[PDB]
């Protein structure tokens, strides 16, 4: 209706008035604010594990495989290159222009590799072990692996590329991928299509166009927004849906339709899922009852500290390795919300509770549509790689003062 | 002399108390619906519904005060496959809105111009061109179906200083512009290459091509003068095939191009002589920016004018136009008027003020 | 210098709301009776007990209905709810433009 | 009055802008202001990260009852949910019972209850009557207690049916670009009077004003009782939009309405270096220098104020050899002589065109440029019937070299085939 | 000294019949 339009209009105005406060309070609240526009918006983000500190050059070459997203012109697929300030930041140090601790000019986000694509790149998931192969997903059948060192730069006038590497296992539109960081290959993508799909990956053969599913889970009625391994065991992974079930699943239980973990953890959609590999019993799932809540896989069927902070659906959370009692979750209500759990379950003054649950340690208000991806640096300790659907895509820092003494 | 009697029925005043420069009639509105006209003026742009019995109610209003923004044109026209009407303004900043009082809300916005929109006329057999006049040396022409720039009219020798007011043709064919150039210069849609840019315009996609839509760019006018006018010519008109350019030397001149004999479409670009036929004298009418609009038949042309009085003229009687005609006063004229517009049928007349302050008039029929 | 680019808030977004403040000052006297930072209402005896009542108020899914004991509603029958003590799941309906989902209308998942 | 009155009203408006801005964040924030590490004042909680992740379990029937006072009744229920994205409003499931024949003016609960529901209530239709069974945070209510249950028209005085009901000097200063002042206090502890928040003191209040208020700026002066602020709106306010340049001048009904992936040029924003980590002082109280790569804005066409999409960058020189009026005008210029002849007027205007389109500069590629007319206007020249023409120029080159005799020779033999192909 | 900044300031938004009366209801945004 026209008023619903009004409405529309109006809450964007609000949106971008909120964005706009947001971003005053980068300094206060982080340690870096790097956000860079890609030209193909971005739907996934990643961090590469290459680092590279030369002599003279106090700079880390960091990589991020970023996304492509618009409807059809010459699709690719971007992978960039990024630096860190490191430990000598020379925030000014009376020559800051490149800076004085890191590259500031030129080939601040110069792209590496851009591969023509096929559609849509829903996910940007690459292998830890052999960070060479990259795996996308696409509106089609087919997944997409692609190799940044084999095809060439400086994309030619034309599409279509051939990836020498399809996975069609799929039926319909996907959107969940991921790959097994203990064991080289192994890549899962849950779809639209009320299932999850995985592939064996690893030793694909050489120039496999055709690949065919290993494995399909079909075990949740409505459709799954997420798949995530656990990092501490690679036997096990978690499947989540639309419907009311952050159900886990191990693998080789020789039972693809009924997942090993059955409680339904919540009353309404849920669309994210991921785990702790310093706290393994730390396991944070989005849903769209705006009450993540973190479970123990020892005892699943208690009820700990629901994080009662967000408002809408959430599709991606994730805890960050580094740390032991840091998680985090993103979802359509365009708010990262880093969790904490020594303040849970505790006493707290009235300013506190007032400012929200104890448990509830941060939260990343610097988005205008709905959130992506994100991910934590593994090499920076607090850098995070957060992406939207108006083509940004952010790398900050989130600050460390709050862990002080 | 002449066979017309108006008598004014009902008048009206705006809420902003601002300067009123465009208003025009709904003259696309058939017998039985009662009629209806628009008014412009400041950031608030005003309706208008005046019944019989000498009664005038307000329907609709509008306000664009976001921003510093102004209205000077209130041209009028109609949606083929909607058949509601549409009512054109620009100014100021020269984002051209397309309002639509039906659903009360604007259709359409156009930008590109360098400067503010001086006029604004609508194309007659097909009633989705628009005669757009910028104030940046140039003249464009707007195909509102599919929001594209048609032709930029104007270039090597075409419109050195801005194009104030410009017409139409009886028929269509040829288009006249006016400026602040001193000058009449001509642009006929006549040439194929302009019936071959009209049809790619009409099967013209913005999102099928990446390129731009190749406008043609009409360097050289097909006809141009400078003689006739001594200073700047603010207004034009297409009396049959001649020429009622007025200017702000308080007359319209009824002038043909070219020789007596030479048939006018088949005048030769390299023309250098013109011949004045007739030439309608009022006074008190030296202002500037001032339109002129006559009626439907041809038989009634009204100018307004800035001490408060109003002409009628006669343009069908054997012979151009001659003795003095009638003026038409009202009670409560003080300010000045800066357009006029008849009705479809010659019975209702609405003049605007200084004040957006109309005053509508009813001939005795 | 170069002014500013554009006011793309409050272009028409500031009619309503100012409509929606009206709205819930008229409705809720947060701002009147709530010392600015709690909602305010006022209470009704809808019901009572024998002995209490049932001081139910007339805001709808902004304060929620309890009960009061005789003594007790005689005494405190207006009661004045902070807002972050407000429940969560009747926050979207006690007014539409605090979150509005505007791309989840397609595309999403 | 009057002129005052009106600066009032003037001044009021970006205030009244700025009320609205703050209202809004008092419903829904949008960070916690717990972890400004400037501003830590305000939650000044103890940190102890020895609490390990592996501890957090220690870490952490009714008889009820009559007629209406001053008829067949039946009860309904009134269910309210949660807003889910499937259905914008929130669901409502209707359980009514039946009906008794009770007087007119002169019952056992059942196990309906018992979470995707939020509340269960009750309503009564006696011609209807709405309870509030449960309260919005399930408080308790509708406990034991017996009394008259008013109905809504379309105890009280209304009628009502009996039912026995059972258990199940801080100071501020607003300003407008320095045009005048105004004199308000404080409530709380360092309360904010846009929205509410508790800073224990100063250095939580001015912080938190200066960077969490982007709409208007402040100048902490302090005060010998409590804490002067000033309140105004700074004249810049780089806050227009945030996205995609190319949906600022589209059409409406279209701009920023979010139909689709729209495409941009790549850009890159650094402004935040390195916080210094630095300790509090007065002198903060009483540059940038923002990093940039790429195309961040939306690009114009030459020929006019178009705007020029990302897409249209390809190639998009609007920069042409020849342009067309400049061919146009040569062409009047060529037709415009009189003293010259049909043929040697066309030759003439064609040799101009040619050079015109291809820009020959170099003397000995002039020799070369004689050759070109044979490849692609030979036929012209056939059919128009200037070979003499074409002769007579092409000789007319010793006054001023260009070629020589051999030249010559061979273009005339050249064109020879035209004219006998032709007949 | 109008008392508390909110009665005095913040009623320029509910510039209508909402104001509950109060200080608001006087002549709160004149002297």
């Amino acid at each position: 209706d026209k008023e619903a339009a009004f409405d529309d209009a109006v809450e964007e105005r609000v949106i971008n008035e909120e964005y706009k406060i947001w971003k005053k309070n980068t300094p206060f609240l982080y340690d870096l604010v790097m956000t860079h526009a890609l030209e193909w918006p971005s739907l996934t983000a990643q961090w590469l594990p290459d680092v590279t500190r030369p002599e003279g050059k106090d700079f880390s070459i960091h990589r991020l495989v970023l996304g492509t997203h618009t409807s059809d012109e010459q699709n690719h697929l971007v992978i960039a290159s990024v630096q860190l300030p490191n430990d000598d930041a020379q925030f000014d140090a009376s020559h800051y222009d490149e800076f004085g601790g890191f590259g500031s000019v030129s080939g601040k986000i110069e792209i590496e590799i851009k591969i023509n694509h096929e559609g849509e790149v829903n996910r940007a998931r690459y292998m830890p072990q052999n960070p060479c192969i990259i795996a996308t997903k696409t509106p089609s059948s087919d997944v997409l692996v692609f190799d940044y060192t084999k095809h060439p730069s400086k994309p030619d006038p034309s599409g279509e590329c051939n990836p020498d590497l399809r996975l069609r296992g799929h039926q319909k539109e996907g959107y969940g991928l991921s790959w097994n960081p203990n064991l080289s290959g192994h890549l899962l993508s849950a779809s639209d299509d009320h299932t999850i799909c995985l592939w064996d990956i690893s030793a694909v053969p050489k120039e496999g166009k055709v690949v065919d599913a290993k494995t399909i889970f079909t075990g949740h009625t409505a459709v799954v927004e997420d798949v995530s391994w656990h990092l501490l065991h690679e036997s096990l992974f978690g499947s989540v849906a639309d419907d009311q079930k952050l159900m886990i699943w191990d693998t080789r239980s020789n039972n693809t339709s009924k997942p090993s973990h059955s409680v339904d953890a919540h009353t309404a959609e849920v669309n994210c899922l991921s785990f702790n590999p310093y706290s393994e019993f730390i396991l944070a799932t989005g849903s769209a009852d705006k009450t993540v809540a973190l479970w123990d896989l020892r005892n699943l069927k208690l009820k700990l500290h629901s994080f009662e902070s967000h408002k809408d659906e959430i599709f991606q959370v994730q805890w960050s390795p580094h740390n032991e009692t840091i998680l985090a979750s993103s979802g359509t209500d365009r708010r990262l919300n880093v969790w904490d759990l020594s303040k849970i379950g505790e006493e707290q003054s009235p300013e506190d509770a007032e400012d929200g649950p104890p448990e509830l340690l941060f939260i990343h208000g610097g988005h205008t549509a709905k959130i992506s991806d994100f991910s934590w640096n593994p090499n920076e300790p607090w850098v995070i790689c957060s992406v939207s659907e108006d083509n940004i895509m952010q790398v900050w820092q989130m600050a460390e003062n709050i862990y002080n003494d | 002399k002449c066979k017309y009697s108006f008598k004014c029925v009902n008048s009206l005043k705006e809420d902003h108390n601002q300067p009123l420069f465009g208003v025009q009639f709904n003259w696309h509105s058939k017998e039985g619906d009662p009629l209806v006209f628009a008014t412009v003026g400041s950031n608030r742009v005003t309706l208008y519904e005046c019944h019989s019995q000498g009664e005038i109610r307000l329907l609709q209003s509008y306000v664009d005060a976001d921003a510093d923004e102004n209205f000077y044109t209130c041209a009028w026209t109609y949606d083929s496959n909607t058949s509601h009407p549409l009512l054109a303004v620009a100014g100021s900043r020269g984002i051209i809105r397309i309002i639509n009082p039906i659903t009360m809300q604007c259709i359409k916005h156009y930008v590109g111009h360098g400067n503010a929109i001086n006029e604004l006329k609508f194309h007659p057999r097909d009633p989705n061109l628009l005669l757009s006049v910028s104030k940046d040396h140039a003249l464009r022409l707007w195909n509102i179906q599919t929001d594209t720039l048609v032709a930029i009219f104007g270039g090597v020798e075409g419109h050195r200083d801005e194009v104030l007011s410009a017409d139409y043709d009886l028929l269509g064919e040829k288009i006249m512009s006016c400026g602040m150039d001193h000058s009449l210069k001509l642009w006929r849609i006549n040439s194929k290459r302009m019936m071959n840019a009209i049809k790619e315009s009409y099967d013209y996609n913005p999102n099928k091509t990446n390129r731009p839509f190749i406008s043609q760019k009409i360097h050289f006018p097909d006809f141009s003068t400078r003689d006739i006018h001594r200073n700047y010519v603010d207004c034009v008109r297409w009396l049959g095939d001649l020429i009622l350019s007025k200017s702000c030397e308080n007359a319209i001149v009824c002038w043909k191009p070219g020789k007596m004999e030479d048939d006018i479409d088949k005048i030769k670009p390299s023309e250098s002589n013109v011949t004045i036929l007739g030439r309608f004298d009022y006074s008190q009418c030296d202002i500037w920016y001032m339109r002129f609009s006559m009626d439907f038949w041809q038989k009634m042309l009204a100018l307004g004018n800035q001490v408060g009085k109003l002409y009628v003229w006669d343009l069908e009687v054997e012979d151009p136009h001659k003795a003095k005609c009638t003026t038409l006063t009202h009670h409560k004229c003080g300010a000045a008027i800066r357009q006029t517009s008849f009705s479809r049928d010659s019975s209702i007349l609405i003049a605007v003020c200084d004040d957006a302050s109309i005053w509508r008039w009813d001939r005795l029929r | 210098s170069l002014p500013r680019p554009h006011d793309f808030f409050d272009a028409q977004t500031l009619d309503a709301i100012r409509h929606r403040a009206i709205c819930f000052n008229l409705s809720a006297h947060i701002e009147s009776l709530g010392k600015g930072h709690s909602v305010v209402f006022h209470s009704t005896v809808i019901a009572k007990r024998k002995e209490k009542l049932l001081l139910h108020w007339m805001p709808e899914d902004i304060l929620p209905d309890v009960w009061v004991n005789e003594s007790e509603r005689h005494q405190l029958k207006t009661k004045v709810v902070h807002l972050s003590k407000l429940p969560k799941d009747t926050a979207l309906l006690l007014d539409p433009n605090i979150y509005r989902t505007m791309p989840q209308k397609r595309l999403k998942r | 009055q009057a002129d005052h009155e009106l600066f009032l009203q003037a001044f009021e408006k970006p205030t009244q802008i700025y009320r609205f801005l703050r209202t809004r964040n008092l419903i829904a924030p949008i960070f916690l202001h717990r972890t400004l590490t400037y501003m830590s004042h305000r939650n000044s909680r103890t940190n102890i990260k020895r609490k390990t992740f592996k501890v957090d379990d220690m870490l952490s029937h009714l008889q009820l009852t009559t007629g209406f006072f001053h008829v067949t009744l039946e009860v309904l229920l009134v269910k309210v949910c949660h807003k889910k994205r499937k259905d914008v409003s929130c669901p409502i499931r209707q359980v009514p019972t039946g009906k008794k024949q009770v007087p007119l003016n002169p019952a056992v609960s059942s196990n309906e209850f018992e979470h995707m529901v939020k509340s269960y209530s009750l309503l009564f239709r006696v011609f209807v009557a709405q309870m509030t069974v449960f309260d919005k945070n399930r408080r308790l209510q509708l406990l034991d207690g017996e009394y008259e249950v008013a109905m809504q028209e379309m105890f009280s005085q209304g009628p009502t049916l009996q039912f026995t009901l059972r258990w199940t000097r801080i100071f501020y200063q607003f300003l407008y670009n320095n045009n005048t002042r105004q004199q308000t206090e404080a409530r709380d502890d360092l309360h904010c009077p846009w929205c509410t928040l508790n800073c224990r003191k100063l250095y939580s209040l001015l912080k938190h004003l200066k960077l969490c208020h982007s709409r208007f700026i402040f100048n902490y002066v302090y005060h010998p009782k409590g804490a002067r602020i000033d309140v105004s709106i700074n004249e810049c306010y780089d806050g227009s939009y945030a996205g995609n340049p190319q949906d600022i001048h589209r059409q409406p009904g279209f701009a920023f309405s979010r139909n689709g992936p729209v495409k941009r040029t790549p850009i890159t924003h650094i402004l935040v270096c390195r916080p210094k980590r630095t300790k509090a002082s007065m002198s903060e109280f009483l540059q940038q220098r923002t990093y940039s790569s790429g195309h961040n804005r939306l690009y114009f066409h030459s020929d006019t104020c178009l705007p020029l999409r990302p897409q249209e960058m390809e190639v998009d020189s609007e920069d042409e050899k020849d342009p067309e009026w400049l061919r146009e005008k040569t062409i009047t210029q060529i037709e415009e002589f009189s003293d010259v002849n049909e043929g040697e007027k066309e030759v003439m205007k064609l040799w101009n065109l040619h050079v015109m389109k291809h820009g020959f500069i170099a003397d000995n590629q002039m020799n070369h440029a004689c050759m070109l007319f044979v490849e692609n206007y030979g036929q012209k020249i056939i059919k128009k019937n200037l070979c003499r023409n074409f002769m007579l120029h092409l000789v007319s080159m010793h006054d001023f070299n260009l070629i020589s005799i051999m030249s010559i020779d061979k273009a005339v033999t050249k064109l020879r085939e035209m004219q006998q192909k032709l007949e | 000294p109008p008392a508390t900044q909110i009665s005095d300031l913040s009623k320029r938004k509910p510039k209508t019949e909402d104001f509950l009366t109060f200080l608001c209801l006087r002549g709160s945004p004149a002297l």
